């Protein structure tokens, strides 16, 4: 046939970042967020509180982590 | 398969950061765990629990 | 930062319905000879703070005569409240001159940069 | 709607359009500039410009025929046109003065002259063509060492060496039976043309043509032919694009139209719906630019082709080209693959059908010298439209994410920066 | 051209201080930037010549201050000096902020500004609360307590930064010995973060008190505002000298001249005066660690400040109702400081946590809606339809 | 000589060039540098936080 | 006393730096090749 | 233009680090300065990380360098980096120096 019009909608915005462009970067933002979690998980790894909840649970590397020096050889 | 190794690891910056970092993880704990023991081998009878045993004998 | 089609919007509804004009008005005549930016000679329109491009656009798209009384206007009340006066009570703005000037021009670059940012946005109907 | 039919030594493809109001009969060679050697370079250059020799015209023009020749890099083309009830006439002088009495004007004092025409021009096109020149190192750079970096026009040193027997030697190598398309356009019908060549005995020659050792492999690399007293600075950069019939062949076309082309002195392509206008119209980063496709039978190049007397920041331009070029692989809206559907359609449908017969000569040989058939406007169109964001996306990561780049300039660039600050721009940081 | 001009660094010192042009019109509340300027060459100056005689042991902090006070010749005054010179290096900052409040300097081109202001608000205030527990008396000691036991409320690991903080069990030795290094360290922080404020501050312009542009009437602020700025620096000089010279201990809490004794709680632990508005918004909320969750949001709600003024004209010279209210912001954060000083009592709760929704209601809620009614009545006063 | 005869490289050039492959090699190499810099750079952070933490004279009083 | 200690440190500090002096000098050779290995040519202009 | 060139700071950092023009032929020698500035960095932290423990009084500064060698984790890291790195600071100076004088970096313009 014949058209006369361009029928569109205005989208969804906020001056610079769109909804559209939001679904197209959300995956990689995930992806940041696990790449800055490991990051954490490097840069926490000597504190003992976070070795004691979370380091010392992992299956191959958990024990690895521990010592193993008795009570008689330890001054405090 | 070069392609697949380049598009899962390489491709997205995010993915080869994250896998910078946990092989950081995993080189930290094996690497200090493989120096601890190498150290400890080759200073055999001279390190305090050989001294020990040698007390405890 | 508020745009100033939104302005023109919410007062062009006060001013247009018969009870909010008779109890808006005289509140908005008060403030405006409370505000005393006429005693320093300006215009209601050289207050608008020009650094941000819509402004930059009305202020190039301003004629040149309007575009040298401003100039004036501004220079003399940098000077007037630099001497910590104001003006003699004959060099005040009247409120008959107190006239919004650059007002098309906002309103008409405020348009153009809202149909120009909602065609960036579009969604072709697919 | 066109019509190819293979007779019993050569092939004869017609596009009738009785609306026409000429009709251009010719023969389109499939051996263009990538069968060169770097020593005997321009000799189909010579071959076209003895083809359109003062005295080859004089025989045409005393009978209503105009001629047109064209060398590509795939193709060369050697079209005779004339009104419609001249077409017995064309595939006379066709026959006469280029296919069998070949030696007349490869004569002596004619082939001088020639040459020394053609050296004049070539010497021309080097000193004062600029963008083309920067496309024609474009391609020297990105193929090199390999035939498909030869320049159609020829260089101007091996232009100087060459003489009549290399003109013979490229005629008896490449002139051939095997290796030609006889091509109507206009609106001679089928049936016509093919009863003229089997009337007058039509044929050219018997040999097949050499087979190129090493097929084109494009090597990322540069060329800076900076040139301090000329005004602008003209760039020209591309990645490998696909050959033809590939299956991302529309799909590269669909992508270099959704950057377009650009011409900032004009006041409605200020208003083009790119991205890139914006971060390029705030300090007037470039003169104008065009993203091209261009695709070739073993390779082809994606990119773009910019000039800008903004010397300085000429860093700003390429950065910001090559960050919108990563939105491509990344987060490529939906309305700009169909902004560039729709302008990528009306490109072909003005290239194509546009009312000139020489040019859809030229392209009708082509397409049928290397696919063997002519691909119609409306199957063309079915691919187009066929294309997501997904296909956009998927050949943008594959051609485009992080691959070698080829760069080339001429003029005041000494604001571009060299090439691993410029291979850097081809993939982010994910932001 | 000149040699002012052509050098590498005459150059600097030219653009922004020769040559700098400063619009006409500006009055004297643009002087307290000089000003503040004057207070951190004071501080640094006097910090240096008392770090030549103080010793950080918890043993010889308050014996060395002493010593100090006593045994070094002026060393009273290089202490009187450093002390209510920090009192009035906090009066000027907050001059500087409620003139930034004021006349709009927040507003679309100094956001950099207005932030990297607010940065140096936030080490400022980490700069004194550090020296005010290197002297180690009763206040000292038990501010450092306090406020340090305060991130013992962050549930993950409460407990280990309070641990590393402290450098042992209670404060003690290496906390008076890290926060000494810290107290010297943290004032060059402060002087390359004026460094950053002068030149998001050089690349915009100064604002002036009527909020329009001020590129039409422009003066080198060499031989105007350099003289404009030395009657200021004579009048802080002669006000400093007053309190230096004559109440030397007006604004500093007697407790701190008992030595510091963590036995003995001394009934009334409150910090120095400038930083007791904080401490009463952090005294509001009854819960640790939305409490100091409170005070740093009190200290970083100047960056919404920028978003939340709709405003179309610059700073409230010419607006009647954010006249208004800004004064009442300003008597809302004196009555909060004299909230923050009392005692935890019955109508002293009350006051301090309505006061403290005030504080934040000035930027997040009054300030939006009033400009947004004087948007509307400087349209509708001068539009005839 | 003309500009469009490019010169010998043929010394410097790897025989293949697959992208994936050269890709795959150099950024292999660069995550290598940030890998170890990652550790070390841990190892650092670590090492200054850890010599403010305490001291074997206040643990002993502990 | 801190000496067995301090020759452990040593050894995993030395390993690490040892390994990173190398692929830096990877690293360099590579972004470096580029310009490494530039060549120039000169015919010479036309008088005017 | 790009954000490294239109911030503020960014400017300074890009025309100083990043898009800084540097000669093509410069060597090694170059690489000094930028040692020197990482010695100095080295110097300030380490120092800073010491000074935290350090007592300088005359009965007990020996005794607190001692300290920081014998109590503090990792002490003897900072401190035999802090007197190894000024001894370093000091090689490299002499190298950056040296080169000053070789190259003829003194001259009419610098
Ligand atoms: C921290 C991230 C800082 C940041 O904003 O990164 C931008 C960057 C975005 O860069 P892009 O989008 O590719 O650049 C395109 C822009 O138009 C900008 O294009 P451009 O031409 O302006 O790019 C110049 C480029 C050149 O980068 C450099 O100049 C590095 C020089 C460092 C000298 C010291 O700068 C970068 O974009 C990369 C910066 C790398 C982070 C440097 C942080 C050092 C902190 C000390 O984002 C990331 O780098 C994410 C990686 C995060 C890695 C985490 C681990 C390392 C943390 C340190
Ligand atoms: C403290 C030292 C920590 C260093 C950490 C290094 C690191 O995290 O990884 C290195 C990355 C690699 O960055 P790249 O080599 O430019 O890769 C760009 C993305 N590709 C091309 C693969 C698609 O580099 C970066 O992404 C930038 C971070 C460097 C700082
Ligand atoms: C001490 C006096 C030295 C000689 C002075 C002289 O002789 O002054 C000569 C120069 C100016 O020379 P010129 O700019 O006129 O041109 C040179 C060619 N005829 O003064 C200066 O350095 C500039 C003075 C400005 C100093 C500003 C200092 C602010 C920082 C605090
Ligand atoms: C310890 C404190 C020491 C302080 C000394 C500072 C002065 C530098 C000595 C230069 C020696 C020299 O050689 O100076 C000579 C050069 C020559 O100038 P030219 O090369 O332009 O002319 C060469 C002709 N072709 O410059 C001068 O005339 C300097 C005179 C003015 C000094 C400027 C005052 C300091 C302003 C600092 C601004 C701070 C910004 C930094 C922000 C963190
Ligand atoms: C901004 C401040 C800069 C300071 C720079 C100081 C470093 C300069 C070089 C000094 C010698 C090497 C480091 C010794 C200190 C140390 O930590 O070495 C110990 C570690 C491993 O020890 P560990 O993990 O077993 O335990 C440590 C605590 N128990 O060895 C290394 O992996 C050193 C690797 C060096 C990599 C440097 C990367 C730069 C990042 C900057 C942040
Ligand atoms: C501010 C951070 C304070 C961290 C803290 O609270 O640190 C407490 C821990 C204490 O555990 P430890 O490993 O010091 O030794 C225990 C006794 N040998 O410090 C650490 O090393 C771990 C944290 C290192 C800093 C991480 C920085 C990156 C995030
Ligand atoms: C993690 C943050 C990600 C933010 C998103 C993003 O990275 O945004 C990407 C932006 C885009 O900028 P553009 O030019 O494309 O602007 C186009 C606007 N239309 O680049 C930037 O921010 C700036 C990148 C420069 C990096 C500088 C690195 C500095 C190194 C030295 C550090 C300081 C040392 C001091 C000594
Ligand atoms: C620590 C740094 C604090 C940054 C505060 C940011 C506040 C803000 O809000 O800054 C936002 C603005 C952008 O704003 P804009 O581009 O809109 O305006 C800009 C108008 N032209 O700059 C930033 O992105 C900051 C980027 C990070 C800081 C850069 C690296 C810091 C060191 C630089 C070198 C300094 C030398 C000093 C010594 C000589
Ligand atoms: C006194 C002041 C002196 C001024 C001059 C100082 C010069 C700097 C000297 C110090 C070197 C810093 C190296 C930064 C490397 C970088 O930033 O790497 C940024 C590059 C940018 O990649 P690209 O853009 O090429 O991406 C191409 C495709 N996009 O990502 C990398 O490859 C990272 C690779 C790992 C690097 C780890 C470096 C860790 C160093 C630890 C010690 C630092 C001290
Ligand atoms: C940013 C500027 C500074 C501020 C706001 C500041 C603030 C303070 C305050 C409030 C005190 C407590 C004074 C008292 O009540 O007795 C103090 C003490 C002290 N400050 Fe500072 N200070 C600054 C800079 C410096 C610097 C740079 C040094 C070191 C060189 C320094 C060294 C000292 C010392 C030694 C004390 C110990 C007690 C005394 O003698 O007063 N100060 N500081
Ligand atoms: C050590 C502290 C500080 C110093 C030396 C300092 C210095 C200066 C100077 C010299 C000026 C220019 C003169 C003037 O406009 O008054 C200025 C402007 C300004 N400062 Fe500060 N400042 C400091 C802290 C702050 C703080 C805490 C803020 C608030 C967050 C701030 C925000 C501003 C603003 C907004 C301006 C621009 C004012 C205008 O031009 O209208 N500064 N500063
Ligand atoms: C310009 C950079 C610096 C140089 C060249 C430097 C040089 C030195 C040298 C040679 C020593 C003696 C080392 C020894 O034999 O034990 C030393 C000691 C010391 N430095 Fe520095 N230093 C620098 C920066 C700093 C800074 C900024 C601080 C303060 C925060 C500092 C704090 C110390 C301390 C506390 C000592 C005490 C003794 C020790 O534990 O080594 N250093 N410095």
């Amino acid at each position: 046939a014949y058209t006369s019009h361009l029928s569109s909608k205005t989208g969804l915005h906020f001056g610079r970042l769109s909804l559209r462009s939001l679904t197209a970067y959300a995956p990689n933002l995930m992806l940041w967020g696990g790449a800055s979690m490991l990051g954490l998980f490097v840069f926490t790894e000597g504190w003992p509180k976070f070795q004691d909840t979370l380091y010392k649970k992992i299956p191959l590397l958990g024990p690895t982590l521990e010592d193993h020096t008795p009570p008689e050889d330890k001054p405090n | 398969s070069f392609s697949s190794l380049y598009k899962t690891f390489f491709k997205r910056n995010a993915v080869f950061v994250g896998t910078i970092f946990a092989g950081a993880f995993v080189f930290q704990t094996v690497f200090d765990t493989a120096i601890t023991s190498w150290y400890e081998n080759h200073n055999k009878g001279k390190l305090w629990k050989d001294v020990k045993a040698r007390i405890a004998a | 930062p508020q745009s100033f089609t939104s302005i023109a919007r919410i007062g062009d509804y006060i001013l247009k319905s018969p009870v909010l004009s008779k109890l808006c008005v005289p509140v908005a005549n008060q403030f405006i000879n409370l505000a005393g930016y006429k005693k320093l000679g300006l215009k209601f329109d050289d207050l608008i703070a020009e650094e941000n491009p819509i402004m930059q656009t009305a202020l190039r798209r301003l004629p040149e005569d309007e575009s040298y009384a401003r100039a004036y206007r501004i220079i003399r009340a940098h000077q007037t409240e630099l001497t910590h006066h104001l003006l003699p009570r004959n060099e005040w703005i009247k409120a008959q001159e107190d006239v919004p000037y650059l007002l098309p021009y906002i309103l008409e670059a405020e348009a153009a940069a809202k149909e120009k940012d909602e065609l960036d946005n579009i969604e072709v109907s697919k | 709607a066109e019509v190819t039919q293979l007779s019993n030594g050569i092939v004869v493809a017609t596009e009738h359009n009785p609306s026409a109001h000429t009709a251009s009969v010719g023969v389109v060679f499939g051996s263009g500039a990538a069968n060169e050697n770097p020593y005997n370079n321009g000799v189909s250059n010579l071959w076209k410009n003895i083809f359109l020799s003062k005295e080859n015209s004089a025989v045409a023009a005393k009978e209503g025929l105009a001629l047109s020749s064209n060398i590509s890099r795939d193709f060369q083309s050697y079209i005779v046109s004339s009104l419609p009830g001249s077409t017995d006439k064309s595939l006379d002088f066709l026959n006469q003065s280029f296919i069998q009495q070949k030696a007349n004007l490869l004569s002596s004092s004619n082939f001088e002259a020639t040459k020394k025409s053609v050296l004049k021009q070539v010497q021309d096109f080097e000193e004062n063509d600029h963008p083309n020149r920067v496309l024609e190192h474009l391609h020297s750079t990105a193929f090199q060492n390999t035939p498909l970096s030869l320049p159609t026009r020829g260089t101007l040193e091996s232009l100087e060496n060459l003489v009549v027997a290399d003109l013979e030697s490229f005629a008896n190598n490449h002139f051939l039976n095997s290796n030609a398309v006889v091509v109507g356009t206009g609106n001679i019908k089928h049936e016509d043309l093919v009863n003229s060549i089997e009337s007058k005995n039509l044929s050219l020659q018997t040999g097949t043509k050499p087979v190129l050792k090493k097929k084109a492999a494009f090597l990322g690399s540069e060329v800076r032919l900076r040139d301090d007293t000329l005004p602008k600075a003209w760039i020209s950069l591309a990645v490998e694009g696909e050959p033809v019939n590939s299956p991302n062949y529309f799909v590269a076309k669909l992508a270099a139209q959704i950057f377009g082309s650009y011409n900032a002195f004009e006041p409605a392509s200020r208003l083009q719906g790119i991205k890139l206008l914006d971060n390029i119209q705030e300090y007037q980063l470039c003169d104008n630019f065009n993203h091209f496709s261009l695709s070739y039978k073993d390779s082809g190049l994606w990119g773009f082709s910019t000039a800008t007397r903004n010397v300085t920041m000429i860093d700003d331009l390429i950065h910001f080209t090559l960050k919108q070029w990563n939105r491509l692989t990344i987060s490529v809206t939906d309305t700009e693959v169909e902004r560039a559907k729709s302008l990528l359609k009306l490109q072909l449908g003005q290239l194509y059908e546009s009312g000139n017969p020489v040019n859809d000569a030229n392209l009708l040989g082509a397409e049928v010298l290397i696919k063997g058939s002519k691909l119609s406007l409306g199957e063309a169109f079915k691919k187009i439209d066929a294309i997501t964001v997904k296909d956009v996306k998927a050949w943008a990561g594959k051609r485009l994410w992080d691959q070698d780049i080829a760069i080339a300039g001429t003029g005041q660039i000494e604001g571009l920066l060299d090439y691993m600050r410029i291979r850097s721009d081809m993939s982010m940081m994910r932001w | 051209m000149a040699f002012r001009k052509s050098n590498v660094y005459l150059s600097l010192v030219n653009s922004y201080i020769i040559d700098s042009p400063q619009p006409s019109s500006i009055n004297y509340w643009w002087n307290m930037g000089s000003l503040l300027g004057l207070c951190l060459v004071i501080q640094i100056v006097t910090g240096i010549f008392m770090a030549m005689h103080y010793s950080s042991n918890i043993e010889l902090a308050f014996s060395s201050v002493e010593h100090i006070m006593r045994d070094v010749h002026n060393g009273y005054i290089l202490r009187y000096l450093h002390a209510n010179g920090a009192s009035f290096f906090f009066m000027v900052m907050f001059m500087h902020m409620a003139k930034g409040l004021y006349y709009g300097s927040y507003r679309s081109p100094r956001v950099t500004l207005w932030n990297v202001g607010v940065i140096i608000f936030i080490l400022t205030i980490a700069t004194a609360f550090l020296g005010y527990c290197c002297v180690y008396g009763q206040m000292s000691h038990w501010g450092a307590t306090v406020i340090t036991n305060l991130f013992s409320a962050i549930p993950f690991v409460g407990n280990d930064i309070v641990s590393w903080l402290w450098g042992g069990f209670s404060v003690s030795n290496p906390t008076i010995q890290r926060f000494f290094a810290l107290h010297y360290l943290v004032p060059f922080i402060i002087a390359a973060m004026v460094i950053m404020h002068l030149m998001a501050l050089h690349i915009h312009g100064s604002s002036n008190p009527l909020g329009i542009t001020g590129n039409l009437d422009r003066i080198p602020m060499h031989s105007y505002f350099i003289f404009k700025d030395l009657v200021t620096v004579f009048l802080f000089m002669l006000i400093l000298a007053l309190f230096v010279f004559y109440s030397p201990n007006t604004l500093g809490h007697p407790d701190n001249y008992i030595p510091g004794n963590p036995l003995v709680t001394p009934a009334s632990i409150v910090p120095e005066w400038y930083l007791l508005p904080f401490y009463a918004i952090l005294r509001s909320i009854p819960d640790k660690l939305l409490g100091v969750i409170t005070m740093f949001a009190a200290i970083l709600v100047l960056l919404v400040l920028p978003f939340t003024d709709r405003s179309v004209v610059r700073g409230n010279t010419f607006k009647v109702l954010s006249k208004f209210f800004f004064f009442i912001f300003v008597f809302n954060f004196v009555l909060l400081g004299q909230i923050g000083a009392c005692h935890v009592e019955v109508p002293y709760v009350l006051m301090g946590q309505i006061a403290t929704f005030i504080y934040f209601a000035y930027f997040l809620i009054i300030v939006p809606v009033i400009s947004t009614i004087e948007n509307v009545l400087f349209y509708i006063g001068r539009v005839n339809k | 000589k003309s500009t469009y005869r490019t010169p010998n490289f043929d010394d410097v050039l790897k025989e293949n060039n697959d992208a994936d492959k050269g890709r795959s090699y150099a950024y292999f190499m660069v995550g290598a540098m940030g890998l170890l810099s990652s550790a070390g750079a841990k190892s650092t952070v670590e090492t200054f936080i850890s010599s403010m933490t305490a001291t074997a004279d206040v643990l002993a009083m502990a | 006393p801190e000496h067995d200690e301090r020759k452990r440190l040593g050894l995993k500090t030395v390993i690490i730096l040892s390994s990173l002096y190398l692929l830096s000098i990877w690293v360099k050779k590579f972004k470096w090749a580029g310009i490494k290995t530039r060549k120039f040519v000169f015919n010479p202009p036309k008088p005017r």
